[PDB]
């Protein structure tokens, strides 16, 4: 399958996963094409913060979804 | 009461562990006496406010305006002590199991006091300001368990719409919360409490999973250094600027209200008891946001005084926070005594 | 003169603040009589409701730790107190124990009862568990309790018992002599009755051992007769005991081996450890506290040293600590709290019960 994870930029990001993909497995391949470390990031489905140990099938997570993507910032 | 005297022994006491240890000292002692009911009044509210070093000088001055009626191994034993107390971040137990009490207190006045009709009127300023992954709050709240399943979702605006606000403070970026992930650990321990610290039975509650935080220690000028009475959970919430956020959306739809103050400080007070009782934050990891002067300003030019969860009583929970640090301090000379009885069978 | 007493779910262990060893063990048992009409001329405790079990209905209130009958736990105590200590109970300060996880309102029973059926002067409870760590000068580490009806493997650090961590295994000695009946059974002897039971139960805390490689103890029984040992039954008789004396003990690293799908002392201590702070495991590690007649099988504490290092990491310091007083360990526990100094401020006393009723023990004794 896909899903488009958004940025706060609205930009789009593409991911092809497999609906067992961890949430785990999907920040490191968004690292793996931007960089972003896993850490920093937040991904939210239907208002929720998806937890890093479910996947995508717990989620109802489904081809062609959006997932929303929010970098976490601790300077101070 | 010999009590005190190996209470006071023990090498971890803090400066809470002073005045709790203290005040009941001398509230057996001379007690019911109404004359001296003002002393125990002024100090349960200065520990309270966390101001340790002006209690301990009254403190040792009422022993020394009234030493006559104290024993003297005690008053002197109690002067020696204090000029080394110090109070730990990480180990503040006395003042963890306080708050978490605290907010038990502050969720029955909240109780008491609101009729949850502001709210229902909070939720609009919520889905005027929410990011567009931010679900929509449609539901009515009848109850004080809705308000905070709502308060609570305002750390959905974090990272994003606080962020404005975030970079005025001066305070924010002396935050030291480490950033290793070091998970959950299981507890069985309430608020603000540490999972692996003892506790009363009547006190514990059912176990689930907690986050360990660790501190930045090498951070200049961080604020466990500053502030060490506090007890560190997770340092400085910034999901306080999100509700800031939403309540200058509020204050705005509001301004005319003539119960505005009432009503924003019910939703201010509601936010302190909801952190501390979800372990989230101590009191002045989130009263020490709000009170940073540009975030004043929002509050005062629109004529709103917070009380910042400041009771008229904080009785019953000094002194069962007294009574928890008596049996500690009282273990740690049974065990002090114990292992110095182990050391002489060889 | 203070009293401490080992609610246990056997027996119990009671005597007096000083002393090394418990005056008085006795089973955890009371018999009503089955019919009336013995009555003529009304109920039973410990070793006496034993001989008598035909005629009277026999009721264990302890079985698994914690206190499940009142009527009948009063009995026991008074029996405690005035038979067996032969003791007035409103003279002596009673420190009593608790299994690890007792419900709270359970504590405040015995706390109650103590105070207002024996009228009690000051009393303490503590936790079976903490006081087998106390009796080996430790304040940090993970004990390995296992008695009659309960195992639990209890992780306390600085003197706290950590809830969160606490594991319970109903599978300890009555078990243990269920499955060598059950063996021996097999092997063509007959063990059936109870008493049939109270002899079997002489041979296990006898005859009985722990392999270190339960594979090579098999293939050594298979290959000679050096581990079988006789035993001579009261009638005169003797029995030849082969590889059932090491398969016994077995049950409590393998619970298969009468149908349990449980995880073995080793693994529940494992298991017990992993549910801490990472930061506090290494302690727990150095400090396993074996506790409790069912620990008391000769081989015990290398077994787990051996099945704990294959368990935890490679670089772990692993200290199994077996005393040889373990058996009353949780009462000799008892007995060195009591005797403390400062444990004389740390009683619960009669005024602060009446001025706080049963819940004075959450504050006092936590
Ligand atoms: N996966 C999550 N799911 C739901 N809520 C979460 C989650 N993670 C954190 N929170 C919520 O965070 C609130 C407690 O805040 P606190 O952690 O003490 O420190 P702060 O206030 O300065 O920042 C919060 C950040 O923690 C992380 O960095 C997040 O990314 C946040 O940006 C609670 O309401 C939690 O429900
Ligand atoms: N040398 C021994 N070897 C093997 N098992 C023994 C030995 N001595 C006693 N036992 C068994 O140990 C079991 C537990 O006795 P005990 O330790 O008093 O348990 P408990 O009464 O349930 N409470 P606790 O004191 O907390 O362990 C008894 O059932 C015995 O059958």
């Amino acid at each position: 399958m896909q899903i488009f994870v958004k940025t706060l930029t609205g930009k789009t990001i593409t991911l092809e996963v497999e609906p067992s993909d961890t949430i785990e497995n999907v920040k490191a391949k968004i690292q793996d094409k931007e960089g972003i470390p896993p850490d920093q990031q937040r991904l939210i489905f239907a208002g929720k913060q998806l937890e890093d140990g479910r996947t995508l099938s717990d989620y109802n997570i489904q081809k062609e979804s959006t997932l929303h993507l929010v970098l976490r910032l601790r300077g101070g | 009461e010999l009590s005190i005297s190996l209470s006071l022994d023990s090498p971890k006491l803090d400066e809470s562990d002073f005045i709790l240890l203290s005040v009941k000292y001398l509230e057996k002692s001379l007690g019911k006496k109404k004359e001296f009911s003002g002393f125990f009044e002024d100090i349960e509210k200065l520990y309270f406010k966390q101001n340790y070093k002006e209690a301990i000088e009254k403190i040792l001055d009422f022993c020394k305006k009234n030493e006559s009626l104290l024993s003297e191994q005690v008053v002197q034993r109690l002067a020696e002590v204090a000029p080394r107390l110090k109070s730990n971040p990480k180990d503040n137990e006395s003042r963890r199991l306080y708050e978490t009490l605290y907010a038990d207190h502050l969720e029955s006045v909240i109780k008491q006091e609101s009729d949850l009709s502001v709210f229902n009127e909070l939720r609009d300023s919520y889905n005027a300001v929410k990011p567009e992954y931010a679900v929509t709050h449609e539901t009515e709240i009848k109850t004080l368990d809705e308000a905070k399943q709502f308060i609570l979702s305002f750390v959905m605006l974090n990272d994003n719409v606080e962020l404005p606000l975030k970079a005025q403070s001066e305070r924010y970026p002396k935050k030291d919360r480490s950033r290793e992930e070091l998970g959950n650990t299981p507890s069985a321990n309430p608020g603000i409490m540490k999972p692996n610290s003892p506790n009363f039975t009547d006190n514990l509650v059912p176990v689930r999973d907690v986050p360990k935080i660790a501190i930045n220690e090498k951070v200049a000028g961080g604020y466990s250094k500053t502030k060490p009475t506090t007890p560190f959970v997770a340092s400085l919430s910034g999901t306080t600027y999100s509700l800031m956020v939403v309540l200058t959306d509020y204050i705005e739809k509001h301004k005319t209200d003539k119960d505005i103050e009432k009503k924003v400080n019910q939703i201010i007070n509601l936010w302190i008891s909801s952190y501390i009782k979800e372990g989230y934050h101590s009191y002045s990891e989130v009263v020490d946001v709000l009170t940073e002067p540009f975030l004043q300003s929002i509050f005062d030019k629109a004529n709103i005084k917070l009380n910042y969860g400041v009771l008229d009583d904080t009785h019953a929970e000094f002194r069962k926070a007294q009574d928890y640090v008596f049996g500690l301090t009282i273990q740690s000379a049974m065990h002090h005594e114990l292992q110095e009885r182990f050391k002489n069978k060889e | 003169a203070a009293l401490v007493i080992d609610n246990g779910s056997g027996m119990c262990k009671a005597g007096f603040a000083g002393d090394d060893a418990p005056r008085a063990v006795f089973p955890s048992i009371v018999g009503r009589p089955r019919h009336q009409g013995v009555m003529v001329g009304d109920s039973y405790v410990g070793d006496e409701a034993q001989s008598k079990r035909g005629i009277l209905t026999l009721k264990y209130p302890i079985e698994h730790g914690i206190v499940t009958n009142w009527d009948d736990m009063e009995k026991i105590w008074h029996h405690t107190f005035y038979n067996e200590l032969r003791v007035a109970p409103e003279e002596h300060p009673v420190l009593l124990t608790e299994a690890p996880l007792n419900p709270k309102a359970n504590r405040e029973k015995m706390t109650q009862i103590m105070f207002e059926t024996f009228n009690t002067p000051a009393m303490y409870v503590a936790i079976q568990a903490v006081l087998s760590l106390y009796a080996s000068g430790r304040t940090t580490g993970i004990v390995m309790d296992s008695g009659d009806g309960v195992t639990h493997t209890v992780p306390i650090y600085e003197g706290y018992a950590l809830p969160h961590a606490i594991l319970r295994l109903d599978l300890a000695g009555r078990d243990l002599t269920d499955y060598l009946m059950k063996i021996l059974t097999e092997r063509g002897y007959s063990f059936t009755t109870t008493a049939e039971r109270e002899i079997v139960r002489d041979i296990k805390e006898k005859l009985c051992y722990v392999a270190l490689d339960f594979e090579q103890e098999m293939a050594t029984a298979a290959s000679s007769s050096s581990l079988e040992k006789s035993y001579e039954l009261p009638d005169g008789q003797v029995i030849t005991i082969g590889n059932e004396r090491f398969r016994c003990p077995e049950a409590l690293f393998q619970p298969s081996f009468l149908g349990m799908e449980s995880c073995g002392i080793h693994e529940t201590t494992f298991n017990s450890i992993m549910k801490c702070d990472v930061d506090i495991r290494k302690d727990l590690y150095a400090n396993t506290v074996l506790s409790g007649g069912t620990t008391m099988y000769p081989g015990i504490a290398d077994r787990m040293q051996k099945e704990i290092t294959a368990l935890a990491p490679s670089t772990m310091k692993i200290k199994i600590i077996a005393p040889p007083e373990r058996k009353y360990s949780v009462w000799i526990g008892g007995s060195i709290l009591a005797s403390l100094s400062t444990f004389q401020q740390m009683w619960i006393s009669k005024q602060e019960y009446d001025e706080s009723g049963p819940s004075i023990v959450h504050r006092k004794c936590f």
